[PDB]
RNA sequence: GGCUACGUAGCUCAGUUGGUAGAGCACAUCACUCAUAAUGAUGGGGUCACAGGUUCGAAUCCCGUCGUAGCCACCA
RNA sequence: AUGACCCACCAAU
RNA sequence: UAUAUUAAUAAUGUUAUGAAUAAUUAUUAAUAAUAAUAAACUAAGUGAACUGAAACAUCUAAGUAACUUAAGGAUAAGAAAUCAACAGAGAUAUUAUGAGUAUUGGUGAGAGAAAAUAAUAAAGGUCUAAUAAGUAUUAUGUGAAAAAAAUGUAAGAAAAUAGGAUAACAAAUUCUAAGACUAAAUACUAUUAAUAAGUAUAGUAAGUACCGUAAGGGAA
RNA sequence: UGCUGACAUGAGUAACGAAAAAAAGGUAUAAACCUUUUCACCUAAAACAUAAGGUUUAACUAUAAAAGUACGGCCCCUAAUUAAAUUAAAUAUAAAUAUAUUUAAGAUGGGAUAAUCUAUAUUAAUAUUUAUCUUAAAAUAUAUAAUUAUAUUAUAUAUUAUAUAUUUAUAUAAUAUAAACUAAUAAAGAUCAGGAAAAUUAAUGUAUACCGUAAUGUAGACCGACUCAGGUAUGUAAGUAGAGAAUAUGAAGGUGAAUUAGAUAAUUAAAGGGAAGGAACUCGGCAAAGAUAGCUCAUAAGUUAGUCAAUAAAGAGUAAUAAGAACAAAGUUGUACAACUGUUUACUAAAAACACCGCACUUUGCAGAAACGAUAAGUUUAAGUAUAAGGUGUGAACUCUGCUCCAUGCUUAAUAUAUAAAUAAAAUUAUUUAACGAUAAUUUAAUUAAAUUUAGGUAAAUAGCAGCCUUAUUAUGAGGGUUAUAAUGUAGCGAAAUUCCUUGGCCU
RNA sequence: UAAUCUUAUACUUAAUUCUUAAGUAAUAUAUAAUAUAUAUAUAUAUUAUAUAUUAUAAGAGA
């Protein structure tokens, strides 16, 4: 959020520092916007970024405009710990792996307001065509006289329904989630 | 907007697509030629 | 225009898969009150809109008129 | 004398 | 870059206090490469639709077309765990007959053997395996319209004192899986020869001219 | 409407495909070919260079000359990308093949030196766009320890005189135009964040490969069946004018054509002009008509504050007073609908359709949702990670978005809850046997799924959103009465692109 | 959890090279057993013994 130029920001990943092991005693230097540390070692209910998943790892969680998770609990044995990522779903990540202190940047990405079909382009987003647009060879909602549709749930071109349909599931569904996230 | 001038000659293009090597070096070019050859055809590829 | 459902006790609404002569509200008569009105306790009215027909017995039923929203919508 | 009308009640700290 | 390289030498030839450095040329040695090669037939993998059923989904069409792969002059098959029936036969193949018969089928359309008897045909029997187990079988999902053998998954034998074959069973009978080889009769091509109530629109050109971006089409 | 061929008819008809011709002579032969002269058309082209393409079409067979510097190719290197290539066992796959990695290919791009000409070889080592403002400075007037003044403003060249070297060498100061335009430069604005890939000296070389080269290229020499008003890449592109490559002209150049000659009825096309009217036309002002600087001022209502409106309209000055090139410039307002700029039926539909920016919903935690994948590996999503990606609806913003899960789905939890496959068993069975046995069937205990059912939830999911009667002298109907639903149409808006009747009533 | 499973990253003979063997060497895993011992345990180390010459690391996990 606030790493702005002229700042020193450190990595506790390869274990702390033989610097500041010469001179608790520093735990609250340890935890600074934008160190990078085994969550092993972050205060439980740090707002942190750049999640991992596995001990040795690189980030892959809550690492865009304005995302920010936090460590809800460390179960200290099992060496995995709850986070809370962006959705608000309660994963498991190993206890000892990549998460930085710190809420990302561009906290008002969520404002910007691209005013012109071109900005959108130069971005790199071709037009959306909606279902109820189109002929019903190309889309289920297609077809009909005047603009209808077609009494027909909300589904994608391949008949996948869009509103609510819970895509994973069954067998193949997260191992690691604690709590899922909120829902609407 | 007039039709009829489909055909837009380009001797690279040309000899890339309908050349007798790309014949040649694809299977289905190959299979192309071979039956070309058993019809008894002068020009094989351009 | 044959062609679907509806014609009830003053008002509204009954009832249903028969085993039938309901409800309040209004009204009349008391009472309560200083006098009303509520409240209370007492009686009123069904041809359960007309024909014909059936099981032991159809408000019910079948069997269609005198009645209620109606029926047009292959045009080059 | 002017002078035809009056109307509402509900239940405890 | 084989009129090459690696040398070695021969000689004119150089930097060089013979002499070690190379420059050719010349020999000799040694070291490498050189896919155009058919089509048809055959075997295998995959496998339609129209159509038929006066519709149509089963079924047919049809294991056909088509696509893929691979092998040879042919290939495939081939010497019985075959048939049969109380008699018997003796590899395989093709044809006739059996026979449109038994069998089979939305018991419709339709599909349909074998034995046996003859033809054709060649020397037509013969060791190659220390005899065959995840195999016989079974259960199950499939599986040449009849007629089975195969195959995914998984269970799973036995020694001739055995085992296959018949819903089953009892008799009887026959044969030896899980190892082999095999001319000839055949398909196809090309050639020669012979015969043509075949061809001059099936009689030589041309896959040319020409149309098409292309596969492909295709004259006179 | 048989096929092939031949030949008729229409018919000597229509047509001869934007056009400027004349003459004289080649040549007692020429509308059509050559030459000369006149006239004309094109001229940010019908010109000059070119790219691509092609029956060589050419100023032609006695033919389109390249060591390299305003030559290209070839070559070196890569992009997009491609590849019977690549890597006991690269991965996956009826076969085909596919994927990933390597490797080799792939110009539309990159690529050494050079007119005071230049030397590539072998060997040893070790750059999206866009701008160039300001300010400041130097300079000619003012005036002459001023203010104004307007121009100058980074580059490139010769000259002169020096100065350093000894008539080269280079430095140094000295004078020296307007407009374009160009190249190397510098410093610099934004968001849309802006390709790849291929050493050094030194020594020693270097007897210079091949290939394009014509002409045609806004066209008769390519694509369009034709010598086809179609299509076809690039730089130039006299001057004079102007803001300009607009518009006029057009020096030079290059043309004047496979139809001419007459004729100019009716009639059609393409134009010009038009009395008095002035939209009376008509489906409808379709078409045509209409321009009181183009510059400089000046410019309303409204409004999302954006000279949006707006190039406002009118009006003004410079010019003009009878008028006396072309070219840009074509009024205003209400309504419906759509916010916009855009997209679309190439060849009948350009809109009121699509898109969009925004809004919402919704999925997916990333060994992910989506999509593709005879089916996989795997790929895109993304070297992204929920403020992301995918789907879905609405379609800027104001003011606003009410009610219902009935149905249908989605979602959640229920040991409510039927059932399918799958088992040791051992039993009635049969059938067979002489019994043993064997082969089927058939039950029967164990731990029951998803599903459905049922209960939530979910309508910016899909969807849905009452009737009758009666009432304040008449009228209406707040009120009243019944019934009925899952909910009972709410705020808007309303003869609407929604209105049948209906050319609804009333107003302009 | 060595079921599945994801991800990542010397030398001598013998038969210039390569393979086998043996011998040791080497590493490492441990074992045999001691050392010096301490809080019946043990740091180890050790000679010695086993015995190697796809691993490892991360995640998922019957």
């Amino acid at each position: 959020d606030g790493l702005r130029p002229g700042d020193v920001v450190e990595s506790f990943r390869r274990g702390i520092p033989q610097t500041l092991l010469n001179e608790a005693i520093l735990s609250v230097k340890t935890t600074q916007r934008g160190n990078c540390l085994p969550i092993s070692m972050i205060p439980i209910g740090t707002i942190i970024h750049n999640v991992g998943i596995t001990p040795v790892g690189p980030g892959k969680f809550c690492r865009s405009a304005g995302t920010y998770a936090r460590v809800l609990a460390k179960l200290p044995e099992k060496k995995k710990a709850i986070v809370r990522l962006q959705s608000g779903e309660h994963r498991y990540v190993s206890l000892e792996a990549v998460a930085t202190i710190g809420v990302v940047s561009n906290i008002d990405h969520q404002n910007r307001s691209l005013g012109k079909a071109g900005r959108s382009r130069w971005l790199g987003i071709r037009p959306t065509v909606r279902g109820v647009a189109m002929n019903k060879c190309d889309h289920p909602h297609g077809g009909g006289r005047g603009k209808s549709k077609s009494n027909k749930l909300s589904m994608s071109p391949w008949g996948q329904l869009a509103k609510g349909y819970k895509t994973r599931r069954g067998k193949n569904q997260n191992r690691m989630k604690v709590k899922d996230r909120p829902r609407g | 907007k007039s039709r009829g001038n489909t055909y837009q000659p380009s001797t690279l293009k040309r000899k890339r697509t309908f050349g007798f090597l790309a014949r040649a070096k694809s299977k289905q070019g190959s299979k192309i030629l071979k039956r070309r050859k058993l019809k008894g055809r002068w020009f094989l590829s351009h």
